[PDB]
């Protein structure tokens, strides 16, 4: 019943930068029957599933590009078990995409990330960020920030505190950013770690200036109220 | 939007005491250094005399 189906969106998706509408078609049959849950073939079809999808966010037309950023979307909202083992590659083609010229592809991408944010594991997915806040480009490396603060929000005390090391290098540098969006997410991303461990953030901000700390702390005293 | 925008003014409405705290820091190292410096020094001293 799907798998005549499949059989056809497997060799329709490999046909890279030719036939869009069709692949229009194969992606929206496919977003669909993820959305209804009516695909019970994903046991058996996942993994290229996913790694064809993955390749289809390269795709020359954006309005592909897009559309395949909405289906990866809803694929995680319904079989998040199944990124395990392919989060790390997800994630970093999921933030890559900010950085698209086209702003429907763009916003496809912060959609996706959004969702990919908690369906994913929350310290599978501090470590891989962690050395992309710190190096990457703008605007990939804002994404990278927004997608750690929505993860720290689903985290125990205990978990955070043995990620600590790794998570405020980032936003202490980042908080001096060039890009003011950058720098007002550091503050929230702060913010969140705030509402985890509470007053034991303190010593890890002892680089920060006066002004700075005054900044943060009208954003966090604003959060709890 | 507009959050952004109330963020980048409340950064303008410090801006000065943001350069001062800058420059402090800066300072405050130099003068760290400084008294590395001196206590390197004085060791040498301390060991030339006797
Ligand atoms: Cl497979």
């Amino acid at each position: 019943d799907h798998s005549d189906l499949v059989a056809e969106l497997l060799k329709e998706l490999s046909n890279h930068n030719e036939r869009v509408e069709e692949r229009k078609i194969a992606l929206y049959e496919l977003m669909k029957l993820t959305q209804e849950e009516s695909f019970s073939v994903w046991d058996e079809h996942f993994k290229t599933i996913l790694l064809l999808l993955l390749e289809t966010l390269g795709d020359k037309e954006p309005t592909i590009r897009a559309l395949a950023l909405k289906v990866l979307r809803e694929i995680l909202r319904h079989q998040p078990a199944r990124f395990k083992n392919y989060a790390e590659l997800t994630v970093m083609k999921t933030l890559e995409a900010h950085k698209d010229p086209h702003k429907e592809v763009v916003r496809s991408a912060e959609e996706a990330a959004s969702v990919l944010a908690t369906s994913i594991s929350p310290e599978q997915c501090i470590k891989v960020l962690c050395p992309i806040i710190q190096t990457a480009d703008y605007p990939i490396n804002l994404a990278a920030i927004k997608m750690q603060t929505k993860v720290i929000e689903r985290v125990s005390k205990e978990t955070l505190n043995l990620l600590l090391p790794e998570i405020m290098p980032g936003l202490i540098q980042g908080y001096d950013n060039s890009e003011s969006s950058v720098r007002k997410a550091c503050v929230f991303c702060l913010v969140a770690v705030h509402a985890v461990i509470g007053d034991e953030l303190k010593p890890h901000l002892s680089q920060l200036t006066g002004s700075k700390m005054k900044l943060l702390n009208l954003y966090i005293k604003r959060a709890q109220t | 939007h507009f959050e952004d925008l109330e963020f980048q003014q409340l950064e303008h409405e410090s801006r000065l005491d943001e350069e001062k705290e800058n420059l402090t820091q800066q300072l405050l190292r130099e003068v760290a250094e400084y008294q590395r410096n001196i206590v390197s020094r004085k060791e040498k001293i301390s060991a030339l005399k006797k």
